[PDB]
């Protein structure tokens, strides 16, 4: 299944996948790392080798294992009544400029469809659709 | 002090000598029990920054631009130093903005280029307005007394401070011509026209051009408005104090006489002015000494012009104008009078003196007697009199003295009879007294004057010191949080080693009284009761001549050289009494109808009994730089100023305080992120306090109140910064779960 | 009514049957003369949308969500119905908040649920807070009533208004236990224990299960609690209003007699009720009707121990208690009487009819006596008096005439000896009166018992809407902005109607003064009076027997059926005389020592002089829903409920006026951006008056007060998008440079 | 010289430009439209056409002289003062959140060296460096 996963996002044919492209590999096989966590693995480089540098899966292997090893209590700080609800328009703001920073296309295909006529979001439902 | 805040690209003020403070930045974190912190600065790249130890100290945090420049300091993250001083300078500099609240005072900083904000369309403006709808203005401040008059139904005083050339003359007559317009006529009779008028008649005699202001107030005053029952001006009241005599004698380089010598002067060839012989400004004596006849922009003659004007509406006549005219004319004449030495211990004035024969004509005395008395003196041991012949340099001397006396009591007669002009027959019903009145100062060589002066603003000084402290004790009164946790500056101790039994004044006045007595011995008695003694006074190392006091902006070296002298100021009765009989010049015996030291330290102890039956208001005036440039500031010069008037030592108190005051509700909608579910309860006032010492072990930081939170500096910061904390971390798990599904439904499509 | 915001995106509110308002959003600008809009909904896609000409408005402009659900609604944009429905509706669905402010009123809608904010805990919590501190609750108004007692030294009134089962009685018993609590101890008299007390009492005697309230209050209450000069209770007086009668011999399907009659049958096996002979409730004709002896949740026995041991606690004797329960027993057993007819005019009560000798032993009156002026009356012509027998049906309904008038005395005896036991020694300085009483009411059939409630309610509303007025006058005076620019609702025309001379009321009395006088000819007199003459009077189309009155909340058609005989409320003097003879029973002859209307008119009067001279405090309580569900809001229904207590047409005038209030410095600052240069003078009041002028050329839209701008509706929101406008083009004005610059280096970088 | 231009943005060999890279091209020769504006003459097409079609000089020409037939008044607007300086942070929220927004980069590469150590930029002398 992992093997299935890696040539996939091979796009050259070296039998290696570029560097800024294995924390793609790690999310597609069901896990959820932070930024900061892939680049530690990785060993935090610069500019130059994200946009170069590749590896195979004998050697991406020992990576996807040292990821491996409660959501719903970040939506409950949000929610400022405790109320079950989290306003849609305070999550596109925070998620696109707190953190790690997310695009306003990423969060808009994540969020579409799951705000309610008064701008909210039931976030137990929202986070077991995301799961 | 918050080490938590100390983060990377936290921004930091840090010592400099030309600026006073300087902007750095971490590069990073600081670790507790760090020796030095890693910064950056604007030049020069990095820098290694040694900390204290012992004073563990971290350095004061630069607000955030945003929160700077704004009419208060209420807003500001961080209240320190640095803060008043980048606040200030950037709303002078960057935006031409002179006046600015710091608590409780207006802060007023010298211009020196005409603005367009007190025309008569500005007055209306700041009539019926709440101060904190408006821009901070002197004509705010004048408005606020007048409504709290009436509001509170107590007398009201405005306080205006500062430094030579800050702007204190200023700010006080725009004041005067506020509540001259808002609550003008209570009658036909002009009463405030006659008010103001006072004001070119009290400059003419009692300013002169210094190297430091070209209009110089050479003396202090304190005018009480009076109104009636429907607040309406009825007229006015003036005290003046500390009188420069010196100057009516002798200027240093660069400095002229008080102004009205020099619109005499320029007025000579007036046909009226012909029996006064006048000269121009560098034929006497008593106006040539500076080199400096005229000031650049001011035309004495016209200024004459004023002068009489205004005279004549306050009801002096024109034979009584002429009579001071008389009177100041004699005082030049009798400076150019001139002694030739016979020997060591005797002299004569020349046959057929002109300058003595023209004084004497003036002020209607025989040419015989006075050039007799003008060169002898009438000594008087307990059995009999007799009379001796004194030296050149003695004679030279004692006309000084009358010259100083005359002129002296002339200004006295002229304030009388100003009263007399703006006296209401009905009693006031209210009041409000405008201060104006020298800043604490000190030069290399400080002597009697000196002292006199920056006793006057220690009393001053603790008068503002317990009012600010009244009115904290009120808040904390009203929030049921201890008021000895209050700190206030003692003025107390210092003013009890200058006017006390056995203090400094009091042995000045023993020592005169003593035959031998002398500067020397009155030092040695300084040192005997006092050194060691008093933690205020000290001794300089190399000197058996001079002392230190410890006084509330800094230690001041006083000379003694001269303190008795200036403590008696000796006249020669025989002179006095040949002027007192003068036969058919009626205005000149009405000039004559205790130390110097007792007599201030009285009349200080009146004015304060005044003042402190009132609720004052301050403007702090502030000299930006030494040299009458337009919008130009200097750091160091405008922190002593700061100093110098207890403005650094009221923000340090503040801020070492608890400036924080937030209501349960504010708290508990703020930092409910930071809370357990567990935590809440119904009463939020009670979970507030539940999480609070739970977020914050140390219970100095805070005290709970009635309805608010207190705290000290940099709690709500933490606060603030564990709070961003929270979301920041929350927003991240919320991101990578976002991230994961993305790449699940990418991985998805590219398989199928 | 800003065309210019309905712009492409903007959300609105438009009607809907089933919510009265559902959300749209526009697909395209508003352009002036369009006559339709283009909108989306959320379910259904699309619509156009007609827009009534004539009557030329824009349905109202939605809230931003981030807005809504606030404590009051002082920070909305927007103000209109669906804005208040919106924000109450989210505040208690959402959140299970109950209590919100809207404008000066405490709005309190009913959860149907117990709430954990009601302990001494919370009452501690709201005691010395500002009511802006704090969230909205009914603690709240009391604490501010109580606060503002002593700070105006004047009495205060708390007035409770609402629907049956809306929540009257719920909060006015909290704000009684408040005051209780915050000023408790006059003295060791247990003043506040015995002022509770009178509750249990009065719901005892006073309180029925009706359908929409298993609680109902069936009389109106005004309770004055009384404090003495450092603001502590020292007890309380009580009036009484439109006690439903009818109720002790009638009751409709499910709905119980007054619940002390169940306390006592639940009662009857207890020794010292042996000789009260009674049954269980359904024994009794009286307490059997509507086929509901038992309420769910309420034990009839165990309430009874709690209004003995009340009525001890305030004085009432073992021995009085025992003639109260005896005369309930007597009243029960009164219900039991049954006539046989002897023919059409004539009937008699059965030999040895053991209902009446019960009756009989019970109120210690002879057998002989009472069966036959049961059976007869006493008539009396000019001349000369006469018995004549009465049918079986006069006796049944004089019978329960008898009842009626036997409780409605025993309830006065009550209310005044708790009224005795209340009474201070010392008069009060000062009261806060709560004011429970019937709600505006209208149901398919209204008669004389609605009539007298919303007579009621006309002045309470009148009270109400001339508090506002008041308060709003004086924000015009402070900011000298004519007055006359307020409007108002007057409900003087519609009370004019009801008690002036020639009035309903009036018209009334003077019919049944008439010997032929009927409900008939009261009709057609009302008719030859007002049809076609007062514009709030209208006959229905296809009745002579029915008229409405057009009341303040809707039009009401009253059936003039029956309302002769309920304003005589005839009882027969023969019974009632053989009840005051009873020789050994102390209690019965002390129920016995002008028509209704009229005495209804007087002591309204009467409660309308005493409420005039308070400052009222109003809470508006919400019933929302009709079945006594856990938090469930029916939108239709809370919309009539704020109709009806007058909140919506406050609401309207308030945003019809000049709602939106700025200081001169918050205009400038905000809208600086929007002037020219040449414009900005130093006076900043003036320039905002110059460009204000210029940026909305229709001056009614605004009005320039001394320190403020007033602003009708929608203005402040076309600024905004001005301002925004303003922003957005010069923002692309530098990313359009900046753009160019960017690709001219990148340019340069490929050539080379 | 307009011909040199349009040739080093040809990144094929078709003699011809991308639709999305003709505003590009216009700045590149000293024009400052706006997107809006080059979107206008270039038909307002979909993501599907910005992304595929393509424009010879010949039939660019006549884009080029459309858009070619004071900005002090626009900074002026940022100035709450009226001192002659913005804030550079007030500067960068409005850049990348309102109007036609630029990203991150793009508004720290024209601003970096500008800002004084008080957050200030004097405009009349960035706007002289920016033309
Ligand atoms: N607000 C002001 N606007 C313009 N010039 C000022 C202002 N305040 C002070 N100055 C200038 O400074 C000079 C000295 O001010 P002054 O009030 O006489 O100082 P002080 O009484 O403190 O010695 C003035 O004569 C004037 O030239
Ligand atoms: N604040 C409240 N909390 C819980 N239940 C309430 C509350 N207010 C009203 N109720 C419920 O509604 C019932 C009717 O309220 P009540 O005050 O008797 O209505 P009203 O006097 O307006 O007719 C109460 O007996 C109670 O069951
Ligand atoms: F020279 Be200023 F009047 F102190
Ligand atoms: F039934 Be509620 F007391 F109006
Ligand atoms: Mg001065
Ligand atoms: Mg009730």
């Amino acid at each position: 299944e992992f093997k299935e996963a890696f040539e996939l996002f091979d796009r050259v044919g070296d039998g290696k996948i570029l560097y800024s492209q294995c924390g793609d590999v790690m999310r597609a096989l069901g896990q959820n790392p932070t930024n900061a966590e892939v680049l530690k693995v990785l060993g935090n480089p610069k500019s130059d080798e994200l946009k170069s540098r590749r590896v195979d899966f004998e050697t991406f292997l020992p990576m996807l294992q040292a990821v491996a090893k409660d959501y719903l209590e970040g939506f409950r700080v949000f929610d400022k009544e405790g109320n079950g609800k989290v306003m849609g328009a305070e999550l596109r703001h925070v998620l696109t400029t707190l953190g790690e920073k997310m695009t306003e296309e990423e969060v808009e295909t994540v969020l579409a469809g799951h705000e309610d006529s008064n701008g909210c979001i039931n976030y137990e439902a929202f986070l077991k659709h995301i799961l | 002090a918050a080490s938590e805040l100390y983060t990377k690209y936290a921004r930091v003020w840090i010592p400099d000598p030309e600026e006073v403070w300087k902007s750095a930045e971490l590069l990073k974190d600081y670790k507790p029990g760090d020796k030095v912190l890693q910064l950056r600065l604007e030049e020069g790249k990095d820098l290694e920054y040694c900390l204290d130890p012992k004073t563990k100290e971290l350095p004061p945090l630069r607000n955030p631009d945003i929160l700077v420049g704004e009419n208060d300091l209420t807003a500001l993250s961080y209240l320190h130093e640095p803060a008043v001083l980048h606040n200030l300078k950037v709303r002078f500099i960057d935006s031409k903005l002179i006046y600015t609240y710091c608590g409780i005072v207006l802060v007023a900083i010298n211009p020196y280029e005409q603005l367009p904000i007190y025309g008569e369309d500005i007055i209306n403006a700041y009539s019926g307005q709440n101060m904190g709808d408006m821009d901070p203005h002197i004509f705010a401040v004048a408005e606020e007394a007048y409504k709290q008059m009436a509001r509170d139904e107590r007398n009201q005083s405005i306080i205006v401070s500062g430094e030579s050339g800050a702007g204190k003359t200023v700010s006080a007559k725009y004041a005067m011509r506020y509540f001259a317009t808002v609550s003008g006529s209570a009658s036909e009779a002009n009463v405030e026209e006659k008010v103001l008028a006072s004001n070119p008649i009290m400059e003419s005699i009692g300013n002169a051009k210094t190297t430091r202001n070209d209009n110089s107030s050479r003396f202090g005053k304190y005018i009480e408005i009076g109104f009636d029952k429907r607040y309406r001006i009825i007229g006015a009241n003036m005290r003046t104090y500390l009188l420069e005599k010196s100057r009516v004698v002798f200027q240093a380089e660069e400095e002229r006489n008080y102004h009205i010598f020099y619109q005499l002067c320029a007025s000579a060839a007036l046909p009226e002015f012909k029996t006064l012989r006048l000269g121009n400004a560098n034929y006497f004596h008593y106006t040539k000494q500076g080199g400096s006849p005229v000031i650049d922009g001011i035309d004495d003659a016209k200024e004459m012009v004023n002068t009489r004007q205004a005279c004549t509406l306050l009801g002096i006549s024109d034979s009584y104008q002429m009579g001071i005219f008389r009177i100041l004319a004699g005082i030049l004449h009798l400076g150019n009078v001139e002694f030739a030495s016979r020997d060591s211990d005797s002299c004569a004035i020349p046959p057929k003196h002109d300058p003595l024969t023209i004084f004497c004509d003036l002020m209607g005395v025989d040419y015989e007697e006075m050039a007799h008395w003008l060169c002898h003196r009438k000594l008087a041991t307990a059995t009999e009199t007799y009379i001796k012949p004194i030296s050149k340099l003695h004679a030279i001397n004692a006309r000084d003295a009358l010259a100083k006396h005359i002129y002296a009591n002339l200004f006295n007669w002229i304030v009388d009879h100003v009263n007399k002009a703006l006296h209401s027959t009905v009693k006031q019903h209210s009041f409000i007294g405008v201060l104006d009145i020298y800043g604490f100062e000190t030069f290399e060589i400080n002597s009697f004057e000196q002292f006199c002066i920056n006793y006057a603003n220690e009393k001053l000084q603790q008068q503002f010191n317990m009012h600010v402290f009244k009115l904290e004790q009120e808040e904390y009164m009203k929030e049921q949080i201890p008021w000895t946790l209050i700190d206030f500056y003692d003025n107390q101790p210092c003013i009890n080693l200058i006017e006390a039994k056995m203090g400094v004044l009091d042995l000045l006045d023993e020592e005169c009284k003593m035959p031998k007595g002398s500067d020397d011995t009155w030092a040695q008695k300084l040192y005997n009761t006092h050194l060691n003694k008093c933690a205020l006074f000290e001794k300089p190392r190399l000197s058996n001549k001079a002392f230190i006091i410890k006084h509330f902006a800094d230690k001041v070296e006083y000379q003694c050289e001269g303190f008795l002298e200036k403590n008696k100021d000796t006249v020669y009765e025989e002179q006095i009494k040949v002027l007192k009989s003068s036969k058919k010049f009626k205005l000149l015996p009405e000039l004559f109808q205790k130390t110097v030291g007792h007599q201030f330290r009285n009349s200080l102890h009146l004015l304060m009994e005044t003042l402190n039956a009132t609720t004052p208001h301050y403007v702090r005036c502030i000299k930006p730089n030494d040299f009458k440039f337009p919008f130009t500031f200097d750091e160091k010069r405008a922190v002593q100023q700061l100093r110098a008037c207890g403005v650094l030592e009221t923000i340090r108190i503040s801020a070492a305080g608890f400036p924080s005051r937030w209501t349960y509700q504010e708290f508990f909608s703020r930092y409910r992120v930071l809370m357990k579910q567990k935590d809440v309860l119904s009463d939020r006032k009670q979970t507030c306090k539940n999480v609070l010492e739970k977020l914050i072990l140390d219970k100095d930081k805070y005290q709970f109140g009635k309805t608010k939170i207190f705290f000290r500096a940099g709690q709500v910061a933490y606060l603030e910064k564990i709070r961003a904390d929270k979301l920041r971390a929350a927003c991240i798990r919320i991101q990578k779960t976002i991230r994961g599904w993305l790449m699940r439904k990418k991985y998805m499509r590219m398989r199928r």
